[PDB]
């Protein structure tokens, strides 16, 4: 069985990926020893990059996620190495490799439990970096990004800084611009993210998010009232983040309904 | 010694499919005056038969098989063919005459005429124009049904048809009914736009399309003030058969709207046709006379010679 899986891995590393993945998962030490080969391969590819290596990296990440899903100190090292190798390749900017990396990071983070002090700064900076250029992306990439944030938020408990959620519920943030897509899947995942964020446990970290939501609702209501020549009111929950913003009638109505 | 003559159970064919008069409704007419005539205009799949059946002698609780006017069947929608052909006729117990109309500019007619004077398109257009003129000269109220909004083609057709009438002039009333409405069509913001575009599209129509059958006066919008609209035209909406927010279909019940429309149509004015009092039999004779006269007319030939 040690060498039997080698042929399957080699064949899968070249729309039939689902069949081989399912067969390998249902078929079942060796994984620990094989992890070094893949880690060295990706490290060498990234070092030599500084472009036809993208498909190879994507295939390696896919097989890595498949073998990991087929299944307590090397998890942090592996996550840090993966994040560093993924962030190093900041030239080609391929969505396939990034999507595979996001899925792998999400499954690895979800494998453990929220009872440690793993490095969260790298994960937070990685998520923010991806969100900074996750506006004009594909449908298969946006869903992966949203899922990654969902896993990160649920995994880290009582360790979310105020600045993390402060920059996530502001007009400049792209999160508020992702719920306007025509598909319903994006709206569903967005609602799930909102629910996860609102389902925290620390009052100080949730107060800022609640205030931001209230401010957005107040701004939308004020815009709607002004659109029909009516004086503004309900300023008791006004937020400084929306001192001067213009929202369309349909946009304001949709925002209020979503909130 | 005062029993009624007879009660109509199903509609009859007033005009044959080959543009021929069918005098078979005399037995269902009396010597009474002050009669009401209703005409209907629309596209192929607007639903004229269903609305007429529901407004004459049917209710939504019934089935399409027992309707007075035969509607489209399941096997006919797939083929995309019309159902009602020619002109129908039916009189209710309240001495109200209902008249149906076949689709205008429908591709089914063209397809059936292909395997049968210059081009069939001109013939179809002339037939539609003639039926429109007939409906605009002997009908007290005409209802226009549109499956979708912003057609930009029916208004021009109506304007051209009103200018080719045979002949102290009289203009019949009009009603704008939007069949198969959605929630987006039940908003004041869109309602105002609809009213303004309708007013700007029929500035010189010379017809009575305002001042009667006000939607705001039907209690549909309890809190909408009448002054919010510059000019509330005679328009009505009909919804379909009876998502971050559950429920809230976005429109009132179909039965309530159809009942309100039926009552408003039944309580419509009945002005005189010509400078003489007309009765049921007299009205039928007048309709047949104008039909025969418009058939062998000169305006239609002159308009056809230009195409
Ligand atoms: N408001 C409505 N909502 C949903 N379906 C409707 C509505 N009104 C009509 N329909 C359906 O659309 C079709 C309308 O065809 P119908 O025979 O009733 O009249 P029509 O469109 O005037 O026909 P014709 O092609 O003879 O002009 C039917 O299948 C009817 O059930
Ligand atoms: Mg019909």
């Amino acid at each position: 069985f040690s060498t039997n899986f080698r042929d399957t891995v080699d064949i899968l590393v070249g729309s039939l990926t689902q069949q081989v993945s399912g067969w390998l998962q249902s078929l079942e030490a060796f994984s620990t020893t094989l992890l070094g080969q893949f880690l060295e391969d990706m490290e060498a590819y990234a070092e030599d990059l500084s472009s036809v290596s993208l498909p190879k990296l994507a295939a390696l990440l896919r097989v890595f996620s498949t073998v990991v899903r087929s299944i307590a100190y090397v998890t942090d090292v592996l996550y840090r190495v993966m994040r560093c190798v993924t962030a190093a390749n900041q030239v080609f900017f391929s969505e396939a490799v990034l999507t595979a990396a996001n899925e792998c990071v999400g499954v690895l983070l979800g494998s453990l439990d929220p009872s440690m002090t793993i490095h969260c700064d790298m994960v937070i900076t990685y998520g923010l970096d991806q969100l900074e250029n996750c506006q004009t992306c594909g449908t298969d990439y946006i869903i992966s990004v949203l899922n990654l944030l969902t896993l990160i938020v649920e995994q880290i408990n009582t360790k979310l800084p105020s600045s993390f959620v402060e920059k996530l519920f502001i007009p400049s943030s792209k999160l508020l611009f992702l719920r306007y897509h025509k598909e319903k899947e994006v709206v569903a995942v967005a609602h799930a993210v909102y629910q996860a964020v609102l389902s925290l446990k620390n009052i100080p970290v949730l107060e800022t998010a609640y205030k931001l939501i209230l401010g957005e609702m107040t701004c939308a209501l004020n815009n709607l009232l002004h659109s029909l020549q009516l004086p503004e009111a309900c300023s008791e929950i006004k937020h400084e983040a929306f001192k001067n913003h213009v929202f369309n009638v349909d946009n304001a109505k949709f925002v209020v309904i979503f909130d | 010694k005062l029993l009624p003559p007879e009660r109509m159970k199903h509609s009859i064919k007033l005009v044959d499919d080959q543009m021929n008069w069918c005098d078979s409704a005399i037995e269902y007419l009396l010597d009474q005056t002050d009669v009401l005539v209703v005409g209907v205009l629309g596209l192929q799949g607007t639903g004229k038969s269903m609305v007429m059946s529901l407004l004459s002698a049917n209710t939504p609780e019934e089935d399409q098989r027992t309707y007075v006017f035969r509607a489209q069947s399941a096997e006919m929608k797939e083929r995309g063919g019309n159902q009602t052909s020619g002109i129908d006729f039916f009189i209710t117990q309240e001495r109200i005459v209902f008249l149906d109309t076949q689709p205008i500019l429908s591709p089914s007619i063209l397809d059936h005429l292909i395997n049968n004077y210059n081009l069939p398109h001109t013939y179809v257009e002339m037939q539609s124009l003639q039926i429109a003129a007939f409906l605009f000269t002997v009908c007290h109220v005409v209802i226009v049904v549109q499956d979708w909004f912003t057609d930009l083609s029916l208004y021009r057709f109506l304007q051209t048809a009103e200018m080719v009438k045979p002949s102290t002039e009289y203009y019949p009333h009009l009603v704008f009914l939007q069949n198969k409405a959605r929630r987006e069509d039940f908003c004041p913001r869109k309602l105002r736009q609809m009213h303004l575009m309708i007013d700007q599209l029929m500035a010189h129509s010379h017809l009575r399309y305002k001042g009667t059958l006000s939607m705001l006066q039907c209690n549909v919008f309890p809190g909408l003030p009448p002054d919010f609209l510059d000019s509330e035209v005679n328009l009505f909406l009909v919804p379909f058969m009876d998502s971050l927010l559950p429920g809230y279909r976005g429109h009132p019940s179909f039965q309530s709207l159809v009942s309100k429309l039926r009552s408003q149509v039944m309580s419509m004015a009945r002005p005189q046709l010509s400078h003489t009092i007309l009765t049921e039999k007299n009205w039928f004779h007048y309709a047949a006379r104008i039909w025969d006269g418009v058939r062998k007319s000169s305006a239609l030939a002159e308009y056809s010679r230009l195409l």
